[PDB]
RNA sequence: ACCGCUGAAAGCAUCUAAGCGGGAAGCCAGCCCCAAGAUGAGUUCUCCCACUGAAGGUAAGACUCCCGGAAGACC
RNA sequence: GAUGUCGGCUCGUCGCAUCCUGGGGCUGAAGAAGGUCCCAAGGGUUGGGCUGUUCGCCCAUUAAAGCGGCACGCGAGCUG
RNA sequence: GCGAGAGCUAACUUCCGUAGCCGAGAGGGAAACAACCCAGACCAUCAGCUAAGGUCCCUAAAUGAUCGCUCAGUGGUUAA
């Protein structure tokens, strides 16, 4: 009964991150790579948008960017933990620290992981994504 | 930085100021300027260079491509080394120096699957006192439910050597430059007739 | 439903809180029943009730 | 885009033979009377009560007893199983009215 | 309270977001004040004023207003601090702009200014250090001191021009 | 941890409230080894070309097989 | 309708309330040697006599001869 | 939960009283979760309203409106 789409579009846009607060910028892109702000038409299918991230090098961050942030992973080997990349030093390869905030938004099954596929992060000023013109999103909502 | 390619020819004895000093013989033939590679093309520097001579019957068209783009007689081998940036070809002679430590990296002899008392020296079980795990056998392996596993990392039986072994500050005792060869003091990894690479020390060494 | 029925509301500007409040604020207005079709199909008709429901809240 | 409003039978615009739930008399021309709830006619929307003093006539088409489902139902350990058949009536009607 | 600033005459003050710059005998000189505190030069005589009567606002003020002082007063009037040595031996010269001190220690102890620094010996046991920026005259007296803080028992060490260094006892 | 420079809330004083320098066998990097199934699958050099009717003969090239090996349970 | 127990051996790995080594404050800290507190878990932490012993006492050395956890870690790994 | 004894004013302790739930209770909330919060499932519906509990993205629904508070990640672990 209810109406469900092709697959047949894909549109890019380009969100400039420069002194956004990370987080709120997060769930943005967050939404645009599912399909929430067309309507979502069907769960089943990623009808959401390609998202290129640029200057994800300046990205704000409040309270503590330093001390407060202690990204961590775990290696598998005894001893593997103390591996806590944290802080401002993620700031020396940027594009990773956006990359896990919208990573941990999108939801963990099989579409997550090729929604990841959609998310495009240069940590400069410029993109090579020209080819695929993709015009911009901006600040905030309402 | 400097390096160059060589095989390794053997061990013998030799006395410098009246004491015994045992060498290593390695020829460290003269190896050509194959590709030369840039940053600015390549991404990185480095240079590759060839070593033991092969007949062109032997050799595959695109190899014969690759070296026919210098000309150069074409080679059984091809390394790289970062940094380093010639001009010519590189014999052993012009780069080294009597007494210069330099960084000798080798393939260690492959010793097969070995046991845990070789490949890790464990302690192994007592031989007498009544107890089959004679010896060789590794004993305890974990914990408990708790940690409920074994290790990732652990040490067990393995294919033990076969490995890309480098040593640190051997030094040079002596350089017969026309023959190519050159006398190194203690003992390079691998095997008789194996590739070695020699190469400036890697530490800076005060 | 309610999922595409505010992705097209907020296409127009408001949020599906304060679109079907003021559809029903607009009283006799209650169509109600998968106005998610509505929403997807004719964009025409869901721009005169997102000016319908605004009018009504004013 | 005309449908069911299933909670009896009102709905919006277009006109097509579909299933309802029963509709009491029978035969056929039964007519039945239908009141708007929204309109698009040139695409020209109409809406809310304003419409819905259009009418849409509709005759009765067939009644029927759509496809068979269980009622089977089950809880743990407790040997509670049970099973049943059920088998809803419904009644075809054939769109025709302004 | 603290508000009027005693501007010379050889000094001009540039305006800029509160961040103001400075030239003037020894120019480019520029401090980073914060921007919700009023910055201003109402005419001759510079001064700053609080906003709010909030706890904070009034720290800030207090601060940027000893450092415009400091700042401005450091260029028409410049910077000197008079260190002396003390202690058997110890010794004190200068290679170029290089600090040499020779004080009791196996080695020699050198220091290299940071730009806008001058190292000065006008006695062998007096090291003598002027400059502009008062932030960095005063890191550069304390690496000073460092290299050796007078030790509890004799006084022996680095001072200033004459510290009333306390004694302890001994045997 | 601790040690300091410029310094306010208090015309004093204060390593702190903004900010700034020093400071460990520890942290990150530098040393050695693995590593693009880094499915985000990367870069460079060189070769064979554009056949016939998803296939089939073929190029470059490989493999199978033999004789061995400081490679190795087999691979 | 079974979760094999002390101790030893063999393998390790973790906490830090740190035995050594590293950096600091105070000392009734002259030096030297120490006391005590703060930070620090990278690595290191010996061989023997007696006892099933764990512990503990001794021998002889050490920079030091740390405390605990992991079914009082580990018997489809061994003893017994 | 409330009222008491025993207990250390311990215990997912034990023993009485009292109300409710589970026992035999599905459904929504409390991340997961017999007992707690809301609520007692005759069958069907691609219809509507609420309860507890919610409305940044996983994840349905205000990046709600107006006054303030805390710059601790307090929130997101006790006290003298
Ligand atoms: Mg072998
Ligand atoms: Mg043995
Ligand atoms: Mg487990
Ligand atoms: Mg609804
Ligand atoms: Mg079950
Ligand atoms: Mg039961
Ligand atoms: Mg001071
Ligand atoms: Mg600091
Ligand atoms: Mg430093
Ligand atoms: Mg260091
Ligand atoms: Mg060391
Ligand atoms: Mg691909
Ligand atoms: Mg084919
Ligand atoms: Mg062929
Ligand atoms: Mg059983
Ligand atoms: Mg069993
Ligand atoms: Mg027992
Ligand atoms: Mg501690
Ligand atoms: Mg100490
Ligand atoms: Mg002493
Ligand atoms: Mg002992
Ligand atoms: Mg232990
Ligand atoms: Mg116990
Ligand atoms: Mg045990
Ligand atoms: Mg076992
Ligand atoms: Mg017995
Ligand atoms: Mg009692
Ligand atoms: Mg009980
Ligand atoms: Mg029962
Ligand atoms: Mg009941
Ligand atoms: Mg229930
Ligand atoms: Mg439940
Ligand atoms: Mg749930
Ligand atoms: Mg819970
Ligand atoms: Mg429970
Ligand atoms: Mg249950
Ligand atoms: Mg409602
Ligand atoms: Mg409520
Ligand atoms: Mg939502
Ligand atoms: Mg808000």
């Amino acid at each position: 009964k209810t109406y469900i789409p092709k697959n047949d579009e894909q549109n890019w846009v380009v969100v400039d991150a420069s002194g956004v607060p990370l987080g709120r910028l997060a769930t943005l892109i967050a939404s645009r790579i599912r399909g929430k702000h067309r309507p979502d038409f069907t769960p089943n299918m990623i009808q959401g948008d390609f998202v290129v991230v640029i200057n994800a090098a300046q990205v704000a961050l409040t309270g503590k960017k330093l001390d407060d942030k202690v990204y961590t992973r775990y290696t598998g080997y005894q001893g593997g933990l103390k591996t806590e990349t944290a802080r401002e030093a993620l700031s020396k390869h940027p594009e990773r620290v956006i990359e896990h905030a919208v990573f941990g938004m999108l939801p963990k099954g099989r579409q997550g992981r090729a929604m990841h596929t959609r998310l495009k992060v240069y940590a400069g000023e410029t993109h090579p994504h020209s080819a695929q013109k993709p015009q911009v999103l901006k600040t905030q909502p309402l | 930085m400097k390096g160059i390619l060589g095989t390794k020819i053997g061990m013998t004895q030799i006395w410098k100021n009246d004491r015994a000093i045992p060498v290593t013989v390695v020829l460290a033939g003269p190896c050509p300027i194959v590709q030369r590679k840039t940053a600015q093309t390549d991404g990185y520097e480095a240079v590759q260079i060839g070593y033991a001579p092969k007949a062109e019957r032997k050799v595959n068209k695109p190899m014969q491509g690759h070296f026919a783009k210098a000309g150069v007689a074409p080679t059984r081998i091809l390394r790289e080394f970062r940094g380093f940036a010639p001009d010519g070809d590189s014999v052993n002679v012009d780069i080294f120096a009597e007494g210069e430590k330099i960084d000798a990296t080798g393939t260690s002899k492959g010793k097969g699957t070995q046991g845990v008392m070789k490949r890790w020296n464990f302690a192994g079980g007592p031989a007498s006192h009544g107890s089959k795990k004679w010896h060789r056998r590794p004993g305890s392996i974990g914990q408990r439910k708790t940690p409920g596993r074994v290790y990732k990392g652990k040490r067990m039986a393995g294919h033990m050597g076969m490995e890309r072994v480098t040593v640190q500050n051997l030094e040079v005792v002596e350089i017969r430059a026309g023959e190519n060869l050159i006398l190194v003091k203690g003992a390079i990894p691998g095997a008789n007739g194996g590739l070695v690479v020699l190469r400036s020390a890697a530490k800076a060494s005060a | 439903w309610i999922q595409r029925i505010n992705a097209g509301a907020r296409l127009h500007g408001m949020n599906y809180s304060t679109f079907i409040n003021g559809l029903k604020r607009a009283n006799i207005d209650l169509n109600r029943k998968v106005l998610a079709d509505i929403a997807a199909r004719e964009p025409e008709a869901f721009k005169a009730l997102v000016d319908a429901s605004r009018n009504a809240r004013q | 885009m005309f449908a069911i409003i299933q909670t009896g039978g009102k709905q919006y615009r277009v006109s097509e033979g579909d299933v309802i739930r029963v509709e009491s008399l029978q035969g056929e021309a039964g007519d039945k009377v239908e009141l708007k709830a929204l309109f698009v006619g040139g695409e020209q929307t109409v809406f809310g009560e304003d419409a819905g003093k259009y009418t849409v006539q509709a005759e009765v088409v067939e009644h029927g007893r759509g496809k068979k489902i269980y009622i089977r139902k089950y809880k743990s350990g407790v040997q509670y199983r049970r099973r049943t058949g059920h088998r809803q009536n419904f009644t075809a009607i054939k769109i025709l009215g302004i | 309270g603290k508000q009027p600033i005693a501007v010379p005459s050889g000094v001009t003050v540039n305006a800029q977001d509160g961040v103001f710059k400075v030239k003037g005998p020894k120019g480019e000189l520029t401090v980073p004040y914060n921007t919700e505190l009023t910055v201003r030069q109402d005419g001759d005589q510079l001064l700053v004023e609080r906003p709010s009567d909030a706890q904070k606002h009034r720290a800030l003020h207090g601060l940027t207003r000893t450092l415009v002082a400091n700042a401005v007063k450091g260029v028409s009037d410049g910077y000197t601090i008079n260190l002396e040595l003390r202690g058997v031996g110890f010794r004190a010269k200068l290679t170029g702009k290089a600090l040499e001190m020779n004080i009791g220690y196996s080695h020699p102890v050198i220091i290299e200014p940071p730009a806008g620094v001058t190292f000065a010996v006008p006695e062998p046991t007096r090291i003598d250090v002027s400059g502009i920026d008062k932030q960095l005259v005063g890191q550069v007296a304390a690496n000073v001191r460092k290299v050796r803080k007078p030790d509890a028992y004799h006084g022996k060490g680095v001072r200033f021009v004459g510290e009333q260094i306390a004694l302890k006892a001994g045997k």
